[PDB]
């Protein structure tokens, strides 16, 4: 088992920035991606940017394409979510997820891929 | 099966596995050694009720069919029985599409933990390729 725990998160002003961030513990060997997933009030959690932690590569939504960075540090099992000129459709629950397993890209958005969860973490744009 | 080393790397390089995006053939020697010990046969049961099969012991949740795995995607659209044969030809053709989905040889754990940075020439040194 993984633990992942968030931190960071609260209110931001448009076009403001906060940066969340994701420790990981425990069989940690394992994880291939950390993913940040969000669900916005009335809405169904998505994937928001996801990071494959063995070459840095990154996959994102489009909403979010040039104003989120999804970045680790692999050493101490961190991951990053650098959001950037927030808007108002951003306001959500922010949850980090990971898996042990080798997603094939196409799939590393979908929250079915994922096996870990963290706890969410309110980000709201005022 | 359980192939000797020389006899897998030459069966591999028949293959067109030397270089295939950019992983010279030790690699492929190296990552079939570390994942399957070079048996035909391995399997592995995960606790997402997936299995990995065969000699680079590829995954039925993603890559093949077995039938009896939730979520199965299938991309290598075969058979995981294909994946168990003693000729290594399924599993080559469908490794090839696991290598080229963007993060390269970094979809075998096993690879990555014993084989990515290491002197895998080491593996096809002496088989008089
Ligand atoms: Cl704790
Ligand atoms: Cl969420
Ligand atoms: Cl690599
Ligand atoms: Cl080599």
């Amino acid at each position: 088992d993984v633990q992942l725990v968030e931190s960071g998160g609260g209110s931001v002003q448009a076009g403001g920035s906060l940066r969340l961030s994701c420790a990981a513990s425990g069989s940690t060997d394992s994880i291939e991606y950390m993913t940040w997933f969000r669900q916005a009030p009335g809405k169904a959690r998505e994937g928001v940017a996801a990071l494959y932690t063995h070459t840095g590569n990154t996959y994102y939504t489009d909403s979010v394409k040039g104003r989120f960075t999804i970045s680790q540090d692999k050493a101490k099992n961190m991951a990053y979510l650098r959001m950037d000129s927030v808007k108002s459709e951003d306001t959500a629950i922010y949850t980090c997820g990971a898996t042990r397993k080798a997603v094939p890209v196409r799939f590393a958005l979908d929250q079915s891929s994922y096996d870990y969860w963290g706890q969410g973490t309110q980000v709201t744009v005022s | 099966k359980v192939f000797g080393r020389c006899e897998l790397a030459a069966a591999m390089k028949r293959h067109g596995l030397d270089n295939y995006r950019g992983y010279s053939l030790g690699n492929w020697v190296c990552a079939a050694k570390f994942e399957s010990n070079f048996n035909t046969q391995a399997t592995n049961r995960n606790t997402d009720g997936s299995t990995d099969y065969g000699i680079l012991q590829i995954n039925s949740r993603w890559w093949c069919n077995d039938g009896r795995t939730p979520g199965s995607r299938n991309l290598c659209n075969i058979p995981c029985s294909a994946l168990l044969s003693s000729d290594i030809t399924a599993s080559v053709n469908c490794a090839k599409k696991i290598v080229s989905d963007g993060n390269g040889m970094n979809a075998w754990v096993a690879w990555r933990n014993r084989c990515k940075g290491t002197d895998v020439q080491a593996w096809i040194r002496g088989c008089r390729l």
